């Protein structure tokens, strides 16, 4: 119980960081996920 | 009995607001719970070689310091995904040799990762050999092509 | 727990597989990917890209094992080098149970 | 970062080559690199 | 929910961009483009004796 | 991965063109949502994207 204490501790620490990182990768990852859909690769462009 | 009053009055209160939540819970547990017993083998082995190939792709990523270290090499690609046949399925099921778990570590003795075909909607599998493109060529003003789609090129 | 002392480590890759998240900031900055590109056209290189699993794969593979290269830093030869699936001693799997 | 690395623009990546080189035969040949700029050591 | 909606066909897809035969990923470059497009062929990706079944 | 414009990349439903940065600016932007390839099914282009 202790040792789980200090684990809750420095994850309610960072709870926004957590919200923060499933708010981030669910409005990216289906644009990202978009490339790797038109064959067995995925797109890119290359500006040089 | 005043200390039973209390005790009985609080426990209750936290039992009738915080009962159907558990009780819903453990029944939406069971799925789950044997969903993650049954793929305990994969868990072990996946985890120590994620550990072992961070650092290997860290030394990639920062070798540098300022861009990304790799070897292209012209290769030829496969079929575009065809409308009907290629829709994604999420039916991926198993592991290496039927069951789960995960292979022996990829040393340079023995290199190629042993490919794993699941239900996807999706697959490299018979491009063992080489064959043209069957939509060699394609036009995007009318949408006239040469050559038939395929799942078997 | 068996695998507890590794899942710190693993953390800097499980989640985001292709990169590592140690060094996002430098290597992508913002809108597009900084990238150093190798066009490798060595003579095993292109025997694995393109006369794989056809009956010209020793074409030049061999020719250039007879020049200076040497296998060991060459890209492994696929026709020899015995993969988990087929490797001597049944399928080469490790499963925690 | 990365959720503005790809994608935003069109069903694509956005890769950048700073710097290029050829390998061929062992000898490696160059043709462009970028030592300052957008793309510096850090 | 769109994590959880949408990852799986991440991981299918970057399984299935991997070739074991010349190793690592595979990608190709790209009014808003040409009229025309070419493909001359396939190369092999994988072996029948490296095709292993889930 | 040789071969020219065999699936075109298509523009519906991402960043318009004239809304694109110059690669110079290694500033951060917050990202937009709801971006992803908006064509009815058709073609063999993006058969996998997000809408299937």
């Amino acid at each position: 119980l202790e040792q789980l204490r200090t684990v809750s501790d420095v994850l309610n620490e960072r709870k926004q960081d957590l919200a923060d990182i499933l708010t981030v990768a669910g409005k990216f990852i289906t644009s990202l996920a978009e490339a790797l859909a038109s064959g067995p690769y995925f797109k890119v462009m290359l500006v040089n | 009995l005043v200390a039973a009053v209390g005790f009985g009055n609080t426990g209750g209160d936290i039992f009738e607001r915080g009962g159907p939540y558990l009780v819903r819970g453990a029944q939406d547990l069971l799925p789950t719970s044997a969903l993650l017993d049954e793929y305990s083998p994969a868990l072990f082995c996946t985890i120590r070689n994620y550990h072992d190939a961070a650092p290997k792709l860290a030394g990639a990523l920062g070798g540098n310091g300022y861009s990304l270290l790799t070897n292209s090499l012209v290769v030829g690609v496969g079929n575009p995904y065809v409308y009907p046949d290629n829709l994604p399925r999420v039916n991926a099921k198993g592991g290496p040799e039927g069951r789960p778990g995960c292979w022996q570590p990829i040393t340079r003795d023995l290199w190629p990762f042993p490919y794993l075909v699941m239900d996807t909607g999706a697959s490299i599998a018979p491009y063992n050999h080489f064959e043209l493109g069957q939509p060699m060529f394609a036009e995007y003003v009318w949408g006239r092509q040469v050559g038939e789609n395929t799942i078997n090129p | 727990g068996r695998a507890a002392p590794y899942l710190v480590g693993a953390l800097k890759l499980i989640l985001t597989v292709p990169f590592n998240i140690d060094n996002i900031p430098k290597a992508i900055r913002g809108d597009y990917i900084n990238v150093s590109l190798k066009l490798d056209l060595t003579l095993s290189s292109v025997d694995n890209a393109f006369l794989s699993g056809t009956g010209v794969s020793g074409m030049l593979r061999a020719l250039e094992q007879a020049w200076g290269r040497d296998p060991a830093t060459m890209i492994p030869d696929v026709r020899f080098t015995p993969n988990p699936h087929d490797a001597p001693g049944g399928p080469l799997v490790e499963r925690g149970e | 970062i990365i959720g503005r690395a790809g994608g935003i623009y069109g069903d694509f990546f956005n890769f950048y080559a700073c710097d290029l080189t050829l390998k061929l035969n062992v000898r490696t040949v160059r043709i462009t690199t970028q030592p300052s700029g957008r793309c510096t050591p850090k | 929910e769109t994590g959880l909606h949408a990852y799986p066909n991440l991981a299918a897809n970057v399984l299935n961009i991997n070739s074991p035969n010349q190793g690592g990923i595979i990608g190709l470059p790209v009014f808003n483009y040409l009229p025309f497009g070419m493909n001359l062929a396939s190369t092999a990706m994988t072996l029948p004796k490296q095709i292993a079944y889930s | 991965g040789l071969g020219i414009n065999a699936p075109p990349p298509c523009l519906t439903g991402f960043l318009p063109a004239s809304q694109w940065r110059s690669p110079a600016d290694t500033r951060t932007e917050p990202l937009p949502s709801g971006l992803y390839c908006k064509i009815p099914k058709d073609a063999p282009n993006a058969v996998r994207g997000a809408r299937n």
